[PDB]
């Protein structure tokens, strides 16, 4: 049903807005948006990173290290006649 | 009396009372955006799916050559086909992170708007596997074959409950036709279901980022969220048409190029892409009863998130060490992926093993474990 | 033992997001399967029509047809009868059944060639690279009689003895007919015979970027417009005092 | 057929390996292949079932 | 008118053997060949550095060899 | 983008590209005696002589 | 100022809105199309029927 | 063929009645049969289509 | 009233009434209600006679 | 059908022996005939 009256009790707080045809739709791009963009990759990049470039090497390794194990070794012929 | 006709209609009173006028956090970030897209596909779905079953022909000595025809003859079949297939995996992508953001967010605490997703989650895999085998290829059937036989574990019950599904005594015809009225029911039961999900959703609200009570501050779905998923729709519609229009094949596996062959099981047998991670844990416990749980068990462990919640705050944003649990959780899984793309052979059986057994413990021990510490730490 | 030599990638004239195919190398691709491989490959999913308006004129395409005799029936004493073919016939079975095509090809079965490209991992840089690829056992290999070498089919043994040779046919059209480049060409055709759309899926997926490139930038604007109310809002704490 | 680590026989979807007796040597196959009923009532002839 | 008919995938491929990498690696081939061929008890065989050879020159090969043909 | 999809989608269910457009068919006329009706299978339905 | 010319004329009366939207879609369509069609077609020169068709089309026979 | 009350044809499925030429004379039928293009190519031999 | 157990009895009896004709139709005479001309194959060549509905 | 409503499963196999079926293809693709089995259908005496 309505949930719009109930929420909350709430006391002593003014916000003021304009409306949009009174203001810039992406504004500051680059004093503002772009700085944050970086503010927050820095801030996030070391939890996250960290183990998928992690998971990668693992991929590569095994990777590699089963085509490592088709390629022939040597010593196993060099004793045949 | 009710002044306006959108408030006091017994139907209008309900587009209008659960998308409209529904009070919405004004922090949920783009991870909120998957609701709305799984729900689009699910229609997207739907529909390219009659429009399919219009043309199939549920029967082993027609099905292939059916869908062969209904892309080179019907109009505008191909695209139809690839949208429904492409769609398929779609869903998936959406319906993952649809999880993550869950998880990550402790909305899990809405234990049954989330035990129903766990179910959609389900009834979804269902219908993309027996979809997978109404085309009657190479993997149609080898999967077919496979996925009944799992019942085959379960003792005494077993053996018949696999003479059901197949409706023989060895995959044919009758698996195909009850196959396909399968396909075509269970959409609606998700369809319906969905309906539920959000149900129980709207007698809390929807969570937000920080996990702290938004009643202070609470927004109307329109125009806001309406505009913001009308923007979320048209970037995952992006790739989503890329895909399937210049590189339709790029996500599928190609056995089902070759129609079912009973005597022979193609070498290099593979589920769909969304299956892998299941398939790869499968091939891990070299038992077959073990191996059955730990698949069942590697999606049912959702239903046990809830209760293994130990934090003392709701989500994860204040919590930096359950943040690198989490993310190494996910490269967790995006390993048995490639795992489950790969021979069962070394090195790759040992890395498998040691995944599958990194997933269960990241969920049943470490998660709830760093979660009292960090309790701790915070001296709580 | 699980030894394999992967086929490199040939720059096709299709290969782009938004190439079409070489319309000419397809009509010739067709010539090579209907004068080399239609002998023992069958092409159950396409048909004389379908060449129409592609790579033949309805004329062609019509007595390209004719050229066939097709089984009908029954007749009005219930008796199977030949018959010319006609533009919606499919492209002619070169045996009965698949019993039959191993029969006469040491029990080795060729396949179909309608989706081909699209069933061998390589597509046609595979199907290429093996017509090409032919040739000597290494030191220390050992080929199965009525069976011969090449590298690049799995197991480097195949039932297929190397299909074309040099000038093995004529391109009516007048192009030096190698051994490449009938390769080549029918390559190109097996391409367009898995999928047709092909052409107008690329065409289509150009429009698609356009309008989604202008659409989505549309509705960005239009959600930062409607949001803006709520992006520049502030409020202020003022209890009383 | 011929592959596997035991000269014998491989299921590709589950990596089960299977000696040339046709038993379950390496993976998570439970039994050994299963042994029809058969007969030889020829010098070269036969028969299964 | 006077010609001949030559298949410029044979040119191509003559030119590509002379390549830093095929050289290289035509002579392991030629080696193991040698040695396999010689000794008459020996379960080696000459595939891998076949494939080494080919993977390279075919490589090459694949480079070039549509822009002559038509 | 919307009228272009359904463009598309509602023609999915007209004749597709195998439906023909076939020739003749030639019937004796002494097959036919005087004072009888006959019905001939063509181009789908019945035909009368 | 076509910006006030056209809010005052075009988007203002939300029924007038409607038919600029439907008589906008069809200039668009008719237009987009040929472009798109144009660019398609001018990538792919001499590989299309389009270009090989002047060939056998009544020019044999 | 043969009965309705036009000695011609009649329709079972809501009675109309046509002539010996195929010709609506009554019921609810809105048109003649319809008569296709033809050629009499022979002496006891036609071909319709 | 409660439609529950003043309805649901009086409607799980309204059922095993319904039920009885339904059950003593199609098992004693299956084809009573329906036409039997769906006994033959279609023929896109003969409009049968006697062609009514269901 | 007849076995259990009409007939003894001896003279049901018996009855359906007394007649040749079509069968195939063999090893070369080659349709050939056979002696009938309980679970054949009633043959057809005509073709079409
Ligand atoms: C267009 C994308 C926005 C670009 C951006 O990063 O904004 C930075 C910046 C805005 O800065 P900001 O206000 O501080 O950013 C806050 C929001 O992230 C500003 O973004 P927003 O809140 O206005 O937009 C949210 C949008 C943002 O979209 C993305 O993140 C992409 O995400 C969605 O709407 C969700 C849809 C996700 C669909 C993916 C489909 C899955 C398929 C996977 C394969 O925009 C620019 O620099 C201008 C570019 C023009
Ligand atoms: C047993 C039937 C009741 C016999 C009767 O007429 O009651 C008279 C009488 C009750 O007298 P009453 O209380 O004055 O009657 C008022 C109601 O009509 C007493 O009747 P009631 O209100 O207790 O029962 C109503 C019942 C009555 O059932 C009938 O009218 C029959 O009707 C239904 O439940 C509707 C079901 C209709 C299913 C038909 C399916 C259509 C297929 C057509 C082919 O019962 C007896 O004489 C005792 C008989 C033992
Ligand atoms: C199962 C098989 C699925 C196959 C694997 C698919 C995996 C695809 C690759 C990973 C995609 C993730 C994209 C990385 C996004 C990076 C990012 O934005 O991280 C930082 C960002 C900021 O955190 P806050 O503290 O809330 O910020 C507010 C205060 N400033 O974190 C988030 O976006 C929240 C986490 C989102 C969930 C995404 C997880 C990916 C999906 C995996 C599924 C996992 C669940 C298990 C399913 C079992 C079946
Ligand atoms: C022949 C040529 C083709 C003709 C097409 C058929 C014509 C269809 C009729 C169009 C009539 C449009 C009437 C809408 C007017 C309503 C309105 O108030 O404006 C839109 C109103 C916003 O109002 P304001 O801009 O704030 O201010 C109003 C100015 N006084 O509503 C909106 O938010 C509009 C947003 C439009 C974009 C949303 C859809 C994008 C979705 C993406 C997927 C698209 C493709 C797939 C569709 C296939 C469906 C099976
Ligand atoms: C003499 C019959 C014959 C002719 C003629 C022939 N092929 Fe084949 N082809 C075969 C046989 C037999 C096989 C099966 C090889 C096997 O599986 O051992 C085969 C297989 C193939 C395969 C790959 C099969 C696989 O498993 O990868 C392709 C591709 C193919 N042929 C293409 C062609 C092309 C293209 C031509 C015409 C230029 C051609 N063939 C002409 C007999 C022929
Ligand atoms: C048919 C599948 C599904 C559809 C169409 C669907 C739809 C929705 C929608 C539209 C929302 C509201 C918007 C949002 O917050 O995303 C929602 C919320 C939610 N769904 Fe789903 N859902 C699906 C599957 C699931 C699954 C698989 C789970 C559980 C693993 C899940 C968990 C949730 C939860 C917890 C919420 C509340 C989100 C919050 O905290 O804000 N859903 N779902
Ligand atoms: C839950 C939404 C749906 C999902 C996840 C889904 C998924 C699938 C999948 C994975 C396939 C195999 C596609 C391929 O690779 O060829 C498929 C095919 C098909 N589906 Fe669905 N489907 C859905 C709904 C529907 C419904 C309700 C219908 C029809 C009313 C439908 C009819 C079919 C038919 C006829 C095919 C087989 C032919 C073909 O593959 O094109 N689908 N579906
Ligand atoms: C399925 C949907 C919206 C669908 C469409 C179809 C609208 C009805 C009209 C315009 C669109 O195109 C939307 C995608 C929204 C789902 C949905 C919800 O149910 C709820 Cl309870 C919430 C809180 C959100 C928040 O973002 C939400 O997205
Ligand atoms: C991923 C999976 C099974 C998933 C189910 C069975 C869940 C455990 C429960 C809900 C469902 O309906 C899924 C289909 C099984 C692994 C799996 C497959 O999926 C497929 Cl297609 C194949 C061909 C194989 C072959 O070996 C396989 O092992
Ligand atoms: C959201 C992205 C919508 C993309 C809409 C593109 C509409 C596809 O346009 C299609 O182009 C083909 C070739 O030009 C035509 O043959 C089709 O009739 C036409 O519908
Ligand atoms: S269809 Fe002939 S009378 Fe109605």
């Amino acid at each position: 049903g309505i949930h719009f009256g109930n929420l909350a009790r709430v006391r002593h707080i003014i916000t003021y807005s304009l409306s949009p045809f009174e203001q810039r739709a992406i504004p500051n791009i680059f004093s503002d948006a772009l700085p944050n963009v970086w503010r927050r990759f820095s801030s996030q990049v070391f939890k996250v990173a960290p183990p998928f470039l992690g998971a990668y090497l693992l991929y590569s390794w095994g990777t590699q290290e089963f085509e490592r194990l088709k390629r022939k070794n040597p010593a196993d012929y060099e004793n045949d006649q | 009396m009710a002044p306006n006709i959108r408030k006091s209609h017994p139907l209008l009173k309900m587009i209008n009372n659960s998308l409209i006028d529904l009070p919405a956090p004004s922090n949920i970030s783009a991870w909120w955006n998957f609701g709305s897209l799984l729900a689009v596909c699910l229609m997207t779905q739907i529909l390219t799916g009659l429009l399919l079953a219009m043309h199939y022909t549920a029967d082993t000595s027609l099905a292939f050559s059916s869908v062969a025809h209904t892309c080179r003859n019907v109009q505008y079949g191909w695209l139809i086909r690839n949208l429904h297939a492409n769609g398929a995996s779609f869903f998936f992508i959406c319906i993952f992170l649809h999880i993550g953001r869950g998880l990550y967010y402790g909305s899990y605490l809405y234990k049954e708007t989330w035990n129903t997703g766990v179910i959609l989650l389900l009834t979804l895999m269902a219908t993309a596997f027996v979809g997978y085998v109404l085309p009657w290829g190479q993997m149609s059937f080898w999967g077919a074959t496979v996925i009944t036989n799992l019942f085959s574990a379960i003792p005494y019950i077993g053996h018949t409950l696999v003479e059901w599904a197949w409706g023989g005594f060895s995959v044919d015809n009758p698996t195909l036709t009850r196959f396909f009225a399968l396909h075509f029911l269970l959409p609606f039961a998700i369809a319906g279901i969905t309906i539920i999900h959000l149900t129980f959703l709207h007698e809390s609200g929807s969570n937000n980022p920080l996990g702290i009570s938004s009643d202070s501050d609470k927004i109307p779905f329109h125009p806001y969220y309406s505009f913001k998923d009308i923007l979320g729709l048209t970037l995952m519609l992006t790739p989503f048409l890329t895909l399937a229009l210049f590189s339709p094949n790029l996500l599928g596996d190609p056995e089902n190029f070759t129609p079912a062959n009973p005597l022979v099981t193609p070498p290099h047998i593979k589920p769909e892409w969304y299956f892998l991670f299941a398939y790869a844990i499968l091939r891990s416990i070299p038992n077959k009863l073990g191996g059955v749980l730990a698949l069942a068990a590697s999606v049912l462990i959702l239903f046990l998130i809830p209760f293994l919640h130990k934090s003392k705050q709701r989500t994860m944003t204040f919590r930096p060490l359950s943040q690198t649990l989490f993310w190494l959780l996910v490269a967790n899984l995006l390993i048995l992926t490639w795992i489950g793309s790969q021979p069962v052979e070394h090195p790759f059986i040992i890395i498998g093993q040691m995944a599958s057994l990194s997933y269960f413990t990241i969920l049943l021990i470490l998660f709830p474990t760093i979660g009292t510490l960090e309790n701790k730490m915070l001296n709580y | 033992g699980e030894l394999e030599l992967h086929p490199p990638a040939f720059p096709w004239s299709h290969g782009g997001p938004l190439s079409a195919l070489d319309h000419s190398s397809v009509r010739r691709g067709f010539q090579v399967y209907k004068q080399v491989c239609s002998a023992c490959h069958s092409m159950d999913y396409v048909a004389f029509r379908n060449l129409i308006g592609v790579t033949h004129t309805e004329a062609e395409a019509k007595a390209l047809a004719e050229e066939v005799e097709v089984q009908d029936g029954p007749d009005e004493n219930g008796e199977l009868f030949m018959r010319p073919g006609k533009i919606s016939d499919y492209f002619p079975k070169p045996y009965p059944n698949p019993e039959a095509a191993r029969a006469a090809n040491n029990g080795a079965l060729p396949p179909d060639l309608s989706y081909i490209v699209n069933a061998r991992h390589g597509g046609e840089d595979y199907v290429f690279s093996l017509l090409t690829g032919y040739c000597d056992p290494p030191a220390g290999v050992v080929v199965r009689e009525g069976l011969h070498y090449n590298p690049y089919f799995p197991g480097q043994a195949i039932g297929m003895a190397p299909p074309i040779y040099n000038e093995i046919l004529e391109y009516d059209d007048g192009t030096p007919a190698t051994m490449s480049q009938i390769a080549k060409d029918v390559c190109t055709f097996l391409r367009w015979a898995a999928e047709p759309e092909h052409d107008q899926r690329k065409r289509m997926g150009l429009k698609m970027l356009l309008i989604s490139a202008l659409l989505t930038s549309l509705l960005y604007y239009m959600k930062r417009h409607k949001w803006s109310v709520l992006k520049s809002r502030k409020m202020a704490y003022r209890p009383p005092k | 057929a011929n592959s596997g680590d035991f000269g014998g026989y491989y299921c590709p979807c589950h990596g089960s390996h299977y000696d040339a007796s046709g038993r379950i040597r390496k993976g998570p196959a439970p039994y050994n292949l299963e042994v029809p009923t058969y007969q030889f009532v020829g010098d070269d002839l036969v028969v299964v079932g | 008118e006077e010609e001949e008919l030559v298949d410029p995938l044979t040119t191509i491929r003559e030119h590509c053997e002379q390549t830093e990498k095929c050289v290289k690696a035509r002579e392991r081939l030629e080696l193991c060949d040698a040695r396999v061929s010689s000794r008459s008890h020996t379960e080696e065989q000459c595939t891998e550095e076949l494939f080494d050879f080919l993977h390279a020159r075919d490589h090459c090969v694949a480079h070039k060899l549509f822009n002559k043909l038509k | 983008a919307a009228k272009n999809v359904v463009t598309q989608f509602i023609s999915s269910l007209s004749a597709s590209a195998d439906v023909l457009a076939l020739s003749k068919i030639e019937i004796k006329l002494s097959d036919i005696p005087e004072g009888k009706n006959v019905a001939f299978k063509w181009r789908g339905k019945p035909l009368f002589v | 100022a076509l910006l006030r010319q056209a809010y005052s004329a075009l988007f203002r009366r939300t029924s007038t809105f409607a038919l600029t939207v439907v008589l906008g879609a069809v200039l668009f369509e008719r237009a987009f199309d040929q472009g798109a069609d144009a660019i398609f077609e001018h990538l792919n020169e001499g590989k299309l029927w389009k270009h090989i068709k002047h060939k056998y089309e009544a020019s044999e026979e």
